[PDB]
């Protein structure tokens, strides 16, 4: 009984760590933040139109 | 006296091996019953366990 239950365990964690890069808060995080730069970013660039045309 | 002791000791003697042997019968039949009883558990723990 104790050997089955530590089996199931092991399975868990195993599946756990294989789909972290994917599923997990922080790796998901991560990738916000990048997103949230180049976003910003780009929201100035379009503000800027004008002038950067005119340059 | 010495015809009394050895007809008690005749007595307790004959006892003894009769109980004996019906004690050892009862035993015999028990560890066996224990261990079918036993091995049903163990099925059904190794069922509920899967379905876990």
């Amino acid at each position: 009984a104790e050997i089955n239950q530590k089996s199931l365990e092991l399975e868990l964690l195993r599946l756990e760590k294989e789909t972290a890069d994917i599923t997990h808060p922080l790796y998901l995080g991560q990738k916000h933040q990048a997103l949230q730069a180049m976003n910003s970013h780009l929201e100035a660039v379009l503000r800027e139109k004008r002038s950067l045309r005119q340059r | 006296m010495v015809e009394m002791i050895e007809s008690q000791t005749l007595l307790l003697t004959y006892l003894t091996i009769k109980m004996q042997k019906n004690l050892f019968r009862l035993e015999e039949k028990a560890e066996r019953n224990l261990l079918l009883v036993n091995d049903q558990k163990d099925q059904l723990q190794e069922t509920i366990h899967m379905m876990k």
